[PDB]
Protein backbone atom coordinates (compact mmCIF):
# COMPACT_ATOMS: atom_id res chain seq x y z
CA UNK A 1 0.00 0.00 0.00
CA UNK A 2 0.79 3.62 -0.53
CA UNK A 3 -0.27 4.99 2.95
CA UNK A 4 1.26 2.62 5.73
CA UNK A 5 -0.83 3.31 8.47
CA UNK A 6 1.40 1.97 11.02
CA UNK A 7 2.59 5.15 12.04
CA UNK A 8 -0.93 6.81 12.27
CA UNK A 9 -2.16 3.77 14.93
CA UNK A 10 -2.59 4.99 17.99
CA UNK A 11 -2.87 8.63 17.63
CA UNK A 12 -5.33 10.82 16.84
CA UNK A 13 -6.63 11.49 13.07
CA UNK A 14 -9.13 13.69 10.99
CA UNK A 15 -10.71 11.88 8.52
CA UNK A 16 -13.16 12.95 5.83
CA UNK A 17 -16.21 10.96 4.06
CA UNK A 18 -19.01 12.48 1.01
CA UNK A 19 -22.13 14.38 1.25
CA UNK A 20 -20.67 16.98 3.51
CA UNK A 21 -18.93 15.30 6.83
CA UNK A 22 -16.00 15.40 8.79
CA UNK A 23 -14.96 12.63 11.22
CA UNK A 24 -11.93 12.94 13.50
CA UNK A 25 -10.54 9.94 16.13
CA UNK A 26 -7.91 8.00 17.10
CA UNK A 27 -7.11 5.33 14.62
CA UNK A 28 -7.29 1.72 16.22
CA UNK A 29 -7.55 -0.59 13.36
CA UNK A 30 -7.22 -0.46 9.60
CA UNK A 31 -6.67 -2.54 6.59
CA UNK A 32 -6.03 -2.99 2.69
CA UNK A 33 -9.04 -1.07 1.49
CA UNK A 34 -8.74 1.73 3.73
CA UNK A 35 -11.43 0.82 6.15
CA UNK A 36 -10.79 2.44 9.78
CA UNK A 37 -11.61 1.46 13.17
CA UNK A 38 -11.69 4.66 15.21
CA UNK A 39 -11.83 4.87 18.69
CA UNK A 40 -12.68 8.24 21.01
CA UNK A 41 -14.88 9.42 17.55
CA UNK A 42 -16.39 12.87 17.41
CA UNK A 43 -18.03 13.37 14.22
CA UNK A 44 -18.28 17.05 12.91
CA UNK A 45 -21.03 17.48 10.47
CA UNK A 46 -21.54 21.31 14.93
CA UNK A 47 -20.50 18.12 17.18
CA UNK A 48 -21.59 14.70 17.50
CA UNK A 49 -19.61 12.42 19.49
CA UNK A 50 -19.40 7.97 18.89
CA UNK A 51 -17.76 5.45 21.07
CA UNK A 52 -15.61 2.72 18.66
CA UNK A 53 -16.66 3.13 15.35
CA UNK A 54 -15.60 1.82 11.90
CA UNK A 55 -15.33 3.92 9.27
CA UNK A 56 -15.63 3.05 5.49
CA UNK A 57 -13.14 3.00 2.69
CA UNK A 58 -15.62 3.30 -0.74
CA UNK A 59 -16.34 6.67 0.26
CA UNK A 60 -12.93 8.36 2.13
CA UNK A 61 -12.50 11.46 0.73
CA UNK A 62 -9.32 12.70 2.94
CA UNK A 63 -7.12 11.86 5.91
CA UNK A 64 -4.70 13.53 8.05
CA UNK A 65 -2.83 13.95 11.03
CA UNK A 66 -4.05 15.70 14.71
CA UNK B 1 -10.73 8.30 -28.67
CA UNK B 2 -8.78 11.39 -28.24
CA UNK B 3 -6.07 10.37 -30.63
CA UNK B 4 -7.07 12.99 -33.31
CA UNK B 5 -7.27 15.61 -30.24
CA UNK B 6 -3.61 15.27 -29.19
CA UNK B 7 -1.19 18.27 -30.02
CA UNK B 8 -4.18 20.36 -30.88
CA UNK B 9 -5.94 23.51 -29.15
CA UNK B 10 -9.35 21.98 -27.64
CA UNK B 11 -12.67 23.48 -25.92
CA UNK B 12 -13.12 21.52 -22.84
CA UNK B 13 -16.71 22.01 -20.81
CA UNK B 14 -17.20 20.39 -17.50
CA UNK B 15 -20.12 18.97 -15.90
CA UNK B 16 -20.11 21.88 -13.27
CA UNK B 17 -20.50 24.81 -15.66
CA UNK B 18 -16.94 26.07 -16.68
CA UNK B 19 -15.17 25.78 -20.27
CA UNK B 20 -11.84 25.42 -20.67
CA UNK B 21 -9.40 26.63 -24.18
CA UNK B 22 -5.99 24.72 -24.05
CA UNK B 23 -3.73 22.00 -25.81
CA UNK B 24 -4.48 18.62 -24.97
CA UNK B 25 -1.12 16.34 -24.46
CA UNK B 26 -2.07 13.17 -23.46
CA UNK B 27 -4.87 11.16 -22.64
CA UNK B 28 -6.42 7.30 -21.37
CA UNK B 29 -8.92 4.80 -20.87
CA UNK B 30 -10.74 6.98 -18.07
CA UNK B 31 -10.52 10.37 -19.90
CA UNK B 32 -7.89 11.88 -17.46
CA UNK B 33 -6.85 14.71 -20.09
CA UNK B 34 -3.18 15.94 -19.58
CA UNK B 35 -3.36 19.76 -20.73
CA UNK B 36 -0.98 21.98 -21.82
CA UNK B 37 -1.28 26.28 -22.05
CA UNK B 38 -4.63 26.83 -20.11
CA UNK B 39 -6.94 29.27 -20.61
CA UNK B 40 -11.07 29.78 -20.16
CA UNK B 41 -13.29 30.25 -22.55
CA UNK B 42 -15.71 33.31 -21.33
CA UNK B 43 -13.04 34.84 -18.84
CA UNK B 44 -9.98 34.82 -21.21
CA UNK B 45 -8.33 34.30 -17.57
CA UNK B 46 -4.71 32.34 -17.79
CA UNK B 47 -4.65 29.63 -15.30
CA UNK B 48 -1.55 27.85 -15.64
CA UNK B 49 1.18 26.34 -18.09
CA UNK B 50 0.43 22.84 -17.26
CA UNK B 51 -2.43 21.12 -15.46
CA UNK B 52 -4.24 17.62 -15.25
CA UNK B 53 -8.08 17.35 -15.66
CA UNK B 54 -9.75 14.08 -14.25
CA UNK B 55 -12.48 12.23 -16.51
CA UNK B 56 -15.05 12.61 -13.84
CA UNK B 57 -15.39 16.34 -14.82
CA UNK B 58 -15.10 16.49 -18.48
CA UNK B 59 -18.72 16.68 -19.93
CA UNK B 60 -17.69 17.55 -23.52
CA UNK B 61 -14.57 18.24 -25.57
CA UNK B 62 -14.48 20.15 -28.91
CA UNK B 63 -11.43 20.29 -31.75
CA UNK B 64 -10.82 24.05 -32.94
CA UNK C 1 -22.60 -5.53 -26.32
CA UNK C 2 -25.86 -5.03 -27.91
CA UNK C 3 -26.02 -1.44 -26.66
CA UNK C 4 -22.32 -0.73 -28.45
CA UNK C 5 -23.61 -2.73 -31.67
CA UNK C 6 -26.90 -0.60 -31.82
CA UNK C 7 -24.68 2.47 -31.60
CA UNK C 8 -21.66 1.51 -34.55
CA UNK C 9 -24.69 0.50 -36.75
CA UNK C 10 -25.67 4.29 -36.35
CA UNK C 11 -22.40 5.53 -37.96
CA UNK C 12 -23.02 8.47 -39.82
CA UNK C 13 -26.10 9.87 -38.66
CA UNK C 14 -27.18 13.49 -37.80
CA UNK C 15 -28.66 13.07 -34.15
CA UNK C 16 -29.28 15.70 -30.89
CA UNK C 17 -27.67 15.09 -27.74
CA UNK C 18 -29.02 16.48 -24.20
CA UNK C 19 -26.15 16.78 -21.94
CA UNK C 20 -26.54 16.67 -18.14
CA UNK C 21 -25.88 20.45 -17.50
CA UNK C 22 -28.25 22.02 -20.32
CA UNK C 23 -26.29 21.49 -23.06
CA UNK C 24 -28.41 19.88 -26.43
CA UNK C 25 -26.22 19.68 -29.64
CA UNK C 26 -26.45 18.71 -32.66
CA UNK C 27 -24.27 16.82 -34.94
CA UNK C 28 -22.94 13.59 -37.69
CA UNK C 29 -21.80 10.71 -35.39
CA UNK C 30 -18.40 9.04 -36.37
CA UNK C 31 -16.92 6.99 -33.99
CA UNK C 32 -18.60 4.81 -31.31
CA UNK C 33 -16.67 2.80 -28.70
CA UNK C 34 -17.60 0.00 -25.69
CA UNK C 35 -18.51 3.07 -23.01
CA UNK C 36 -20.66 4.92 -25.63
CA UNK C 37 -18.80 8.26 -26.54
CA UNK C 38 -20.06 10.31 -29.61
CA UNK C 39 -17.49 11.80 -31.65
CA UNK C 40 -20.06 14.34 -33.79
CA UNK C 41 -18.93 15.99 -37.46
CA UNK C 42 -20.75 19.44 -38.10
CA UNK C 43 -22.16 20.70 -34.85
CA UNK C 44 -25.30 22.55 -35.82
CA UNK C 45 -28.04 24.92 -33.27
CA UNK C 46 -31.16 22.82 -31.76
CA UNK C 47 -32.15 25.23 -29.76
CA UNK C 48 -30.90 29.31 -28.84
CA UNK C 49 -30.02 29.37 -25.10
CA UNK C 50 -29.70 25.78 -24.43
CA UNK C 51 -26.80 25.01 -27.08
CA UNK C 52 -23.75 26.10 -25.49
CA UNK C 53 -20.95 28.77 -26.29
CA UNK C 54 -19.37 26.92 -29.62
CA UNK C 55 -19.21 28.23 -32.89
CA UNK C 56 -15.86 27.42 -35.28
CA UNK C 57 -15.64 24.18 -33.08
CA UNK C 58 -16.53 21.41 -36.37
CA UNK C 59 -15.68 18.19 -34.39
CA UNK C 60 -16.35 17.48 -30.52
CA UNK C 61 -15.89 14.79 -28.42
CA UNK C 62 -18.86 14.06 -25.98
CA UNK C 63 -17.95 11.59 -22.58
CA UNK C 64 -20.80 8.66 -22.30
CA UNK C 65 -22.11 9.87 -18.82
CA UNK C 66 -23.16 12.76 -19.34
CA UNK C 67 -25.32 12.28 -22.15
CA UNK C 68 -29.05 12.34 -20.94
CA UNK C 69 -30.77 11.10 -24.33
CA UNK C 70 -29.65 10.79 -27.71
CA UNK C 71 -32.72 11.92 -29.67
CA UNK C 72 -33.33 9.49 -32.38
CA UNK C 73 -36.46 10.11 -34.84
CA UNK C 74 -38.89 6.87 -35.87
CA UNK C 75 -36.93 6.16 -39.27
CA UNK C 76 -33.28 6.35 -36.93
CA UNK C 77 -32.68 3.54 -34.26
CA UNK C 78 -33.27 -0.25 -34.16
CA UNK C 79 -36.03 -1.89 -31.58
CA UNK C 80 -37.61 -5.65 -31.57
CA UNK C 81 -33.93 -6.64 -32.75
CA UNK C 82 -32.55 -5.01 -29.53
CA UNK C 83 -35.53 -6.47 -27.81
CA UNK C 84 -34.07 -9.95 -29.15
CA UNK C 85 -30.83 -9.75 -28.16
CA UNK C 86 -32.07 -8.66 -24.78
CA UNK C 87 -34.28 -11.72 -24.65
CA UNK C 88 -31.02 -14.21 -25.57
CA UNK C 89 -28.69 -12.50 -22.87
CA UNK C 90 -29.40 -13.00 -19.61
CA UNK D 1 -26.34 -14.12 4.68
CA UNK D 2 -27.87 -11.36 2.23
CA UNK D 3 -28.07 -14.58 -0.47
CA UNK D 4 -29.87 -16.04 1.55
CA UNK D 5 -31.94 -13.39 3.10
CA UNK D 6 -32.95 -12.71 -0.48
CA UNK D 7 -33.69 -15.98 -1.14
CA UNK D 8 -36.21 -16.21 1.65
CA UNK D 9 -38.40 -12.48 1.12
CA UNK D 10 -39.46 -13.99 -2.12
CA UNK D 11 -42.72 -13.48 -2.58
CA UNK D 12 -43.87 -11.22 0.16
CA UNK D 13 -44.72 -7.51 0.71
CA UNK D 14 -41.94 -5.46 0.82
CA UNK D 15 -41.02 -1.52 1.80
CA UNK D 16 -38.40 -0.48 -0.69
CA UNK D 17 -36.85 2.75 -0.20
CA UNK D 18 -34.89 4.27 -3.44
CA UNK D 19 -32.25 7.33 -2.87
CA UNK D 20 -34.58 10.25 -3.72
CA UNK D 21 -36.80 8.92 -0.61
CA UNK D 22 -39.27 7.00 -2.13
CA UNK D 23 -41.11 4.37 -0.47
CA UNK D 24 -41.95 1.22 -2.78
CA UNK D 25 -44.36 -0.85 -0.86
CA UNK D 26 -45.64 -3.95 -3.15
CA UNK D 27 -45.16 -7.73 -3.66
CA UNK D 28 -41.55 -8.97 -4.02
CA UNK D 29 -41.20 -10.91 -7.61
CA UNK D 30 -37.42 -11.47 -7.79
CA UNK D 31 -33.91 -10.20 -6.92
CA UNK D 32 -30.08 -10.47 -8.70
CA UNK D 33 -26.80 -9.49 -7.24
CA UNK D 34 -26.47 -5.84 -8.52
CA UNK D 35 -29.53 -5.57 -6.33
CA UNK D 36 -32.26 -4.65 -8.92
CA UNK D 37 -35.83 -4.53 -7.07
CA UNK D 38 -38.82 -6.83 -9.48
CA UNK D 39 -41.88 -5.82 -7.36
CA UNK D 40 -45.58 -5.82 -8.35
CA UNK D 41 -49.00 -4.45 -7.32
CA UNK D 42 -46.35 -1.31 -6.56
CA UNK D 43 -47.89 1.61 -4.81
CA UNK D 44 -45.21 4.30 -4.40
CA UNK D 45 -45.23 6.80 -1.32
CA UNK D 46 -43.30 9.88 0.01
CA UNK D 47 -40.95 8.86 2.72
CA UNK D 48 -43.44 6.70 4.74
CA UNK D 49 -46.76 5.21 3.86
CA UNK D 50 -48.82 7.05 6.38
CA UNK D 51 -48.03 10.23 3.97
CA UNK D 52 -49.94 10.81 0.78
CA UNK D 53 -50.33 7.80 -2.19
CA UNK D 54 -48.59 8.97 -5.61
CA UNK D 55 -49.33 6.67 -7.90
CA UNK D 56 -50.65 2.63 -8.43
CA UNK D 57 -48.94 0.19 -10.20
CA UNK D 58 -50.88 -3.12 -10.93
CA UNK D 59 -47.94 -4.95 -13.57
CA UNK D 60 -44.23 -6.02 -12.66
CA UNK D 61 -42.32 -3.00 -11.79
CA UNK D 62 -38.69 -2.47 -11.67
CA UNK D 63 -36.26 -0.88 -9.26
CA UNK D 64 -32.39 -0.06 -10.60
CA UNK D 65 -29.55 -1.44 -8.03
CA UNK D 66 -27.76 1.90 -7.64
CA UNK D 67 -30.74 3.77 -6.74
CA UNK D 68 -32.06 1.57 -3.76
CA UNK D 69 -31.08 2.11 -0.22
CA UNK D 70 -32.55 -0.41 1.43
CA UNK D 71 -35.04 -3.77 1.36
CA UNK D 72 -37.25 -3.99 4.67
CA UNK D 73 -40.32 -6.03 5.23
CA UNK D 74 -43.87 -6.05 7.12
CA UNK E 1 -1.91 -7.95 14.81
CA UNK E 2 -4.18 -5.10 13.46
CA UNK E 3 -7.57 -4.85 14.44
CA UNK E 4 -9.85 -5.40 11.01
CA UNK E 5 -13.05 -3.35 10.60
CA UNK E 6 -14.87 -7.05 9.17
CA UNK E 7 -13.84 -8.31 12.52
CA UNK E 8 -15.55 -5.80 14.77
CA UNK E 9 -18.45 -6.42 12.53
CA UNK E 10 -18.73 -9.92 13.23
CA UNK E 11 -18.87 -9.07 16.87
CA UNK E 12 -21.21 -6.39 16.58
CA UNK E 13 -23.60 -8.93 15.80
CA UNK E 14 -26.69 -10.12 17.87
CA UNK E 15 -25.84 -6.75 19.32
CA UNK E 16 -27.49 -2.82 19.29
CA UNK E 17 -25.73 -1.22 16.31
CA UNK E 18 -26.40 2.39 15.02
CA UNK E 19 -25.32 2.85 11.02
CA UNK E 20 -24.52 6.51 9.41
CA UNK E 21 -25.01 6.78 5.64
CA UNK E 22 -23.39 9.28 3.63
CA UNK E 23 -26.62 11.30 3.94
CA UNK E 24 -28.51 12.67 6.92
CA UNK E 25 -30.08 9.56 7.95
CA UNK E 26 -29.43 6.72 10.17
CA UNK E 27 -30.71 3.34 11.23
CA UNK E 28 -30.83 2.00 14.47
CA UNK E 29 -31.39 -1.70 15.48
CA UNK E 30 -29.91 -5.11 16.21
CA UNK E 31 -27.36 -6.66 13.86
CA UNK E 32 -27.80 -10.03 12.10
CA UNK E 33 -25.13 -10.24 9.17
CA UNK E 34 -22.67 -9.14 6.86
CA UNK E 35 -20.48 -9.90 3.87
CA UNK E 36 -17.52 -8.26 1.82
CA UNK E 37 -19.09 -5.68 0.79
CA UNK E 38 -20.89 -4.48 4.21
CA UNK E 39 -24.97 -5.18 3.08
CA UNK E 40 -26.01 -4.96 6.88
CA UNK E 41 -28.77 -7.72 7.94
CA UNK E 42 -30.56 -5.27 10.23
CA UNK E 43 -33.37 -6.61 12.51
CA UNK E 44 -35.81 -4.25 13.59
CA UNK E 45 -34.36 -1.03 12.25
CA UNK E 46 -35.76 2.49 13.10
CA UNK E 47 -35.02 5.08 10.55
CA UNK E 48 -34.03 8.52 11.34
CA UNK E 49 -33.51 11.63 9.45
CA UNK E 50 -30.78 13.83 11.05
CA UNK E 51 -30.98 17.92 11.40
CA UNK E 52 -34.08 14.80 14.59
CA UNK E 53 -36.84 13.30 12.68
CA UNK E 54 -38.14 9.33 13.60
CA UNK E 55 -38.94 7.90 9.77
CA UNK E 56 -40.35 4.68 9.90
CA UNK E 57 -40.30 1.99 12.42
CA UNK E 58 -39.41 -1.72 10.77
CA UNK E 59 -41.21 -4.84 12.30
CA UNK E 60 -39.63 -7.53 10.35
CA UNK E 61 -35.24 -7.72 8.99
CA UNK E 62 -33.90 -4.79 6.50
CA UNK E 63 -31.12 -5.49 3.98
CA UNK E 64 -29.62 -2.33 4.23
CA UNK E 65 -27.57 -2.21 1.02
CA UNK E 66 -23.38 -1.16 1.27
CA UNK E 67 -23.12 1.47 -1.72
CA UNK E 68 -24.77 4.33 0.80
CA UNK E 69 -23.25 3.07 4.36
CA UNK E 70 -20.89 5.77 5.91
CA UNK E 71 -20.03 4.61 9.62
CA UNK E 72 -21.04 1.97 11.51
CA UNK E 73 -21.20 2.23 15.27
CA UNK E 74 -21.85 -0.73 18.11
CA UNK E 75 -23.94 0.71 21.01
CA UNK F 1 -34.70 -12.46 -13.37
CA UNK F 2 -35.87 -8.95 -12.68
CA UNK F 3 -34.15 -8.33 -16.33
CA UNK F 4 -35.74 -11.18 -17.59
CA UNK F 5 -39.25 -10.05 -15.89
CA UNK F 6 -39.02 -7.06 -18.01
CA UNK F 7 -38.77 -9.02 -21.34
CA UNK F 8 -42.55 -9.60 -21.04
CA UNK F 9 -43.74 -5.76 -21.57
CA UNK F 10 -41.50 -5.43 -24.64
CA UNK F 11 -43.31 -3.92 -27.71
CA UNK F 12 -46.05 -2.54 -25.40
CA UNK F 13 -47.07 0.67 -24.01
CA UNK F 14 -44.63 1.75 -20.48
CA UNK F 15 -43.90 4.37 -17.96
CA UNK F 16 -40.13 5.35 -16.95
CA UNK F 17 -39.05 7.34 -14.25
CA UNK F 18 -35.66 9.51 -14.61
CA UNK F 19 -33.59 11.64 -12.39
CA UNK F 20 -34.41 14.90 -12.51
CA UNK F 21 -38.19 14.88 -12.23
CA UNK F 22 -38.43 13.39 -15.99
CA UNK F 23 -41.66 11.51 -16.84
CA UNK F 24 -41.16 9.62 -19.86
CA UNK F 25 -43.75 7.04 -21.73
CA UNK F 26 -43.47 5.51 -24.32
CA UNK F 27 -43.14 1.61 -26.07
CA UNK F 28 -40.13 -0.55 -24.67
CA UNK F 29 -38.31 -1.85 -27.44
CA UNK F 30 -34.91 -2.25 -25.65
CA UNK F 31 -33.20 -3.13 -22.52
CA UNK F 32 -29.57 -4.43 -21.31
CA UNK F 33 -27.35 -5.46 -18.24
CA UNK F 34 -27.42 -1.75 -17.36
CA UNK F 35 -30.90 -0.83 -17.68
CA UNK F 36 -30.23 1.61 -21.23
CA UNK F 37 -33.47 2.12 -22.51
CA UNK F 38 -35.38 3.04 -25.96
CA UNK F 39 -38.65 4.31 -26.78
CA UNK F 40 -41.11 4.64 -29.64
CA UNK F 41 -44.31 6.82 -29.79
CA UNK F 42 -43.11 8.42 -27.13
CA UNK F 43 -43.59 11.87 -25.31
CA UNK F 44 -42.01 13.49 -22.62
CA UNK F 45 -42.77 15.38 -19.36
CA UNK F 46 -40.53 17.52 -17.39
CA UNK F 47 -41.76 18.62 -14.13
CA UNK F 48 -39.64 21.87 -13.03
CA UNK F 49 -40.69 24.16 -10.15
CA UNK F 50 -39.78 27.68 -11.05
CA UNK F 51 -40.91 30.50 -9.29
CA UNK F 52 -42.49 28.91 -6.76
CA UNK F 53 -44.88 27.64 -8.20
CA UNK F 54 -45.46 23.96 -10.55
CA UNK F 55 -44.66 24.24 -14.29
CA UNK F 56 -44.61 21.10 -16.30
CA UNK F 57 -42.61 21.31 -20.12
CA UNK F 58 -43.62 19.03 -22.88
CA UNK F 59 -41.10 17.97 -25.27
CA UNK F 60 -42.58 15.66 -27.83
CA UNK F 61 -40.09 13.21 -29.53
CA UNK F 62 -41.58 10.10 -31.57
CA UNK F 63 -38.60 8.37 -30.66
CA UNK F 64 -35.57 8.64 -27.65
CA UNK F 65 -32.76 6.69 -26.49
CA UNK F 66 -32.24 6.76 -22.45
CA UNK F 67 -28.82 6.41 -20.60
CA UNK F 68 -29.39 3.95 -17.69
CA UNK F 69 -27.66 6.23 -15.11
CA UNK F 70 -30.99 8.87 -15.19
CA UNK F 71 -33.06 5.52 -14.74
CA UNK F 72 -35.35 4.86 -11.35
CA UNK F 73 -38.54 3.24 -12.53
CA UNK F 74 -40.01 1.50 -15.22
CA UNK F 75 -44.12 -0.12 -15.58
CA UNK F 76 -47.15 0.08 -17.34
CA UNK F 77 -49.30 3.32 -16.81
CA UNK G 1 2.25 10.56 -22.66
CA UNK G 2 -0.19 9.35 -19.80
CA UNK G 3 -1.35 11.76 -17.29
CA UNK G 4 -0.72 8.70 -14.56
CA UNK G 5 2.62 8.18 -15.95
CA UNK G 6 3.90 11.98 -15.81
CA UNK G 7 2.06 12.03 -12.04
CA UNK G 8 4.83 8.92 -11.11
CA UNK G 9 7.39 10.46 -12.84
CA UNK G 10 7.25 13.90 -10.87
CA UNK G 11 7.73 12.59 -7.85
CA UNK G 12 8.78 15.22 -4.76
CA UNK G 13 7.10 17.97 -7.30
CA UNK G 14 5.07 20.53 -5.75
CA UNK G 15 1.37 20.67 -6.50
CA UNK G 16 -1.87 22.49 -6.11
CA UNK G 17 -5.09 19.80 -6.30
CA UNK G 18 -8.80 20.85 -6.11
CA UNK G 19 -11.29 19.03 -5.02
CA UNK G 20 -15.44 18.21 -5.99
CA UNK G 21 -16.16 20.71 -2.52
CA UNK G 22 -14.43 23.53 -2.94
CA UNK G 23 -11.00 23.72 -1.23
CA UNK G 24 -7.80 24.50 -2.57
CA UNK G 25 -4.84 21.85 -1.22
CA UNK G 26 -1.51 23.04 -1.86
CA UNK G 27 0.88 19.94 -1.57
CA UNK G 28 4.11 18.38 -2.92
CA UNK G 29 3.54 14.79 -3.89
CA UNK G 30 5.05 11.79 -2.53
CA UNK G 31 3.74 8.49 -3.99
CA UNK G 32 0.64 7.88 -6.57
CA UNK G 33 -0.95 4.62 -7.76
CA UNK G 34 -3.25 2.83 -10.61
CA UNK G 35 -6.84 5.30 -9.28
CA UNK G 36 -4.64 7.93 -8.88
CA UNK G 37 -4.68 8.37 -4.98
CA UNK G 38 -2.66 11.04 -4.00
CA UNK G 39 -0.18 11.16 -0.94
CA UNK G 40 1.18 14.67 -0.09
CA UNK G 41 3.77 16.08 2.21
CA UNK G 42 4.24 19.84 3.77
CA UNK G 43 0.74 19.77 3.18
CA UNK G 44 -1.19 23.22 3.62
CA UNK G 45 -4.67 23.53 2.68
CA UNK G 46 -7.42 26.95 1.99
CA UNK G 47 -11.12 27.77 2.35
CA UNK G 48 -4.23 24.48 7.95
CA UNK G 49 -0.66 23.08 8.15
CA UNK G 50 0.04 19.35 7.88
CA UNK G 51 3.04 17.24 7.55
CA UNK G 52 1.25 14.53 5.82
CA UNK G 53 -2.26 13.37 4.14
CA UNK G 54 -4.34 10.89 1.71
CA UNK G 55 -6.20 12.38 -1.27
CA UNK G 56 -8.64 10.24 -2.88
CA UNK G 57 -8.53 10.03 -6.98
CA UNK G 58 -12.32 10.63 -7.52
CA UNK G 59 -12.88 13.26 -5.74
CA UNK G 60 -10.52 15.65 -7.45
CA UNK G 61 -11.15 18.00 -10.48
CA UNK G 62 -7.90 19.11 -11.21
CA UNK G 63 -4.28 19.32 -9.98
CA UNK G 64 -2.95 22.36 -11.18
CA UNK G 65 0.83 21.58 -12.19
CA UNK G 66 3.49 23.54 -12.17
CA UNK G 67 5.20 25.30 -15.41
CA UNK G 68 8.12 22.77 -14.70
CA UNK G 69 6.11 19.50 -15.35
CA UNK G 70 8.18 18.38 -19.02
CA UNK G 71 11.50 19.67 -17.80
CA UNK G 72 11.66 17.63 -14.61
CA UNK G 73 9.78 14.53 -15.48
CA UNK G 74 10.90 14.38 -19.41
Amino acid sequence: AILDLAKYKDSKIRVKLMGGKLVIGVLKGYDQLMNLVLDDTVEYMNARKLGLTVIRGTILVSLSSA
Amino acid sequence: TLKDYLNKRVVIIKVDGECLIASLNGFDKNTNLFITNVFNRISKEFICKAQLLRGSEIALVGLI
Amino acid sequence: MLFFSFFKTLVDQEVVVELKNDIEIKGTLQSVDQFLNLKLDNISCTDEKKYPHLGSVRNIFIRGSTVRYVYLNKNMVDTNLLQDATRREV
Amino acid sequence: VTTEFLSDIIGKTVNVKLASGLLYSGRLESIDGFMNVALSSATEHYESNNNKLLNKFNSDVFLRGTQVMYISEQ
Amino acid sequence: PEILPLEVIDKTINQKVLIVLQSNREFEGTLVGFDDFVNVILEDAVEWLIDNEKVMQHHGRMLLSGNNIAILVPG
Amino acid sequence: TPLDLLKLNLDERVYIKLRGARTLVGTLQAFDSHCNIVLSDAVETIYQLNNEELSESERRCEMVFIRGDTVTLISTP
Amino acid sequence: MLPLYLLTNAKGQQMQIELKNGEIIQGILTNVDNWMNLTLSNVTEYSVKLNEIYIRGTFIKFIKLQDNIIDKVK
